């Protein structure tokens, strides 16, 4: 039998997987997107307010 | 030119005091006055909402609460103004509470505002502003999102344009995995009222995120960040879709938006799991548990405390502290969800570390299900099953360490474990595998041949 060193798979290697893996974008159960139910004026709708291009290209 | 100004009528005279919102004194003086005057409640409102919008909110709080006893009632729809004091004091300790970190205040928070709004259910039941309270209450509780879904339903039925209805509706789409209708409903909310909340993109960037639209993401999470500087999701969102691109620029740019989301947030999870696998690749494990077990604690979602635990676990791990590396691991296979497979590896090599060669097989059959022919998981796999009595376990080792080899030829253990197993039954390929390992050792090693070897060769 080979004489392998009983611990070379014990100590803490870099492999392939950590190195490849992607994060996964984890939230709070909310998304942190804050409903404002204490202010009125936060969603109050103003007639001169006008769309943003940067906003634009999001509703493309 | 000034902000506005109330007016507060002196009892029973013509006469007025006027409050400028620029100069507005401290609050304990407007309560007795409001009190001594016996003002209507709708001024106490409107001049708490001013506190707040000034970020005074101890004088807000202070406005709402002594309302409750003091407000005058004497005038018509006298009773909207209650609904909106309860529904405003009860949302407000309902953000407290998803701010706060004592569980204790927080329950006793979540307990204060289910009572006002039990209290607020005895003068207007189904109240909009009032239905839109609770199922926004109801995400914090959590288990109550199908109420929530039907209380936005009805919001929405009334008026289906209604900003807070469409957010509650993208919010529960968005945790039920339907992110086109949470983004169909982010969209309408943002093509509704372009004055939106930076939030709101907040929103749109997570479901771009979750339909691969990298592009729009990060655009989202960038406008955002250009409305409200002070958005930690979006830097979270950034850092991690620069960190996902590998490159060596990207990597730097996900560390500086971590490091500016610190500044900004220091108790944030995403954050502090994201700084602790920096200061590991950094070698830094004294930040790493202080960062991990700090975001651990900091946290109620189990992903993130599977994440938290598996960067204790291989802190543990490079410290050769294998038990608590086991104990880290072990939790965060609990924790873990199904497609968090690293802390199998870590819990499996513990186990190896600990003989139990079954658990560890199953470990590693775990991680090699979620990522087929990975050389590691191969080869250690391969190396459990080659030992085993089993004769299927050791075709399937020799399986394995095939196909490590063939992705790894220079691999002199993948070898030697292959000869091991083919002595049994194809001598001419056991020769083979012993004949390449003492190839590579002596060409590519540049080593004697072990005695052991030339043993089994002779044999």
């Amino acid at each position: 039998t080979y004489p392998f060193d009983q611990n070379r798979f014990v100590q803490y290697k870099a492999t392939s997987l950590e190195k490849q893996h992607k994060h996964d974008l984890l939230t709070e159960p909310d998304l942190g997107v804050t409903i404002d139910l204490i202010n009125p004026d936060t969603y109050r709708i103003d007639p001169n307010v006008l769309l943003d291009p940067a906003d634009e290209k999001l509703l493309e | 030119m000034s902000r506005g100004s109330i007016e507060i009528p002196l009892r029973d005279t013509d006469e007025v005091i006027e409050l400028d919102f620029d100069q507005l004194p401290e609050g304990d003086e407007v309560i007795s006055i409001l009190k001594q005057e016996h003002t209507q409640l709708h001024i106490w409102i409107a001049l708490a909402l001013e506190y707040y919008k000034q970020g005074k909110t101890e004088e807000f709080v202070k406005l709402l609460e002594a309302a409750r006893i003091d407000g005058n009632l004497d005038y018509r729809d006298h009773e909207k103004d209650q609904m909106t004091c309860l529904d405003t004091l009860a949302a407000y300790y309902v953000q407290q509470a998803r701010k706060e970190k004592n569980k204790d205040n927080k329950k006793d928070l979540i307990t204060q505002a289910t009572l006002l709004y039990t209290m607020a259910d005895k003068i207007i039941m189904y109240d909009q502003n009032h239905l839109l309270g609770r199922a926004c209450f109801c995400l914090l509780e959590g288990d109550k999102m199908d109420q929530a879904d039907a209380q936005f339903h009805f919001v929405l039925n009334q008026s289906p344009n209604n900003i807070p209805a469409l957010l509650g509706k993208a919010c529960i789409s968005f945790n039920k995995k339907d992110y086109r209708g949470a983004l169909a409903y982010y969209k309408k909310a943002l093509r509704t009222n372009p004055g939106c909340p930076a939030e709101v993109r907040l929103g749109m960037g997570h479901c771009f995120v979750k339909l691969n639209k990298l592009e729009k993401a990060r655009l989202a999470f960038s406008r955002a960040l250009e409305l409200n500087s002070k958005c930690v999701g979006a830097l979270v969102g950034l850092a991690v879709l620069e960190l996902n691109n590998k490159e060596a620029d990207s990597i730097k740019n996900g560390v500086q938006l971590l490091s500016r989301a610190y500044t900004i947030d220091p108790s944030n999870p995403m954050v502090l799991n994201h700084l602790a696998n920096h200061f590991f690749f950094k070698k830094d494990y004294s930040k790493v548990q202080h960062l991990a077990l700090h975001a651990f604690h900091n946290t109620e979602v189990e992903a993130m405390q599977a994440e938290s635990c598996y960067q204790l676990a291989r802190s543990f791990h490079v410290q050769e502290d294998y038990d608590q590396a086991f104990q880290y691991y072990y939790q965060a296979t609990q924790f873990a969800s199904s497609s968090f497979v690293l802390p199998f590896f870590g819990l499996g090599q513990m186990y190896i570390y600990r003989g139990d060669k079954e658990n560890a097989s199953q470990c590693f059959e775990k991680v090699l299900k979620a990522y087929p022919n990975n050389y590691e998981t191969m080869k250690i796999l391969g190396s459990l099953y080659a030992a085993s009595e089993d004769q299927e376990k050791r075709d399937i080792a020799k399986g394995h360490l095939k196909k490590v080899t063939e992705q790894y030829p220079d691999d002199v253990e993948a070898w030697i474990e292959l000869a091991q197993i083919l002595e049994q039954t194809d001598i001419q390929g056991a020769l083979s595998a012993y004949g390449t390992a003492t190839r590579i050792l002596q060409e590519k090693v540049q080593a004697d041949v072990p005695p052991e070897i030339l043993n089994n060769v002779g044999a």
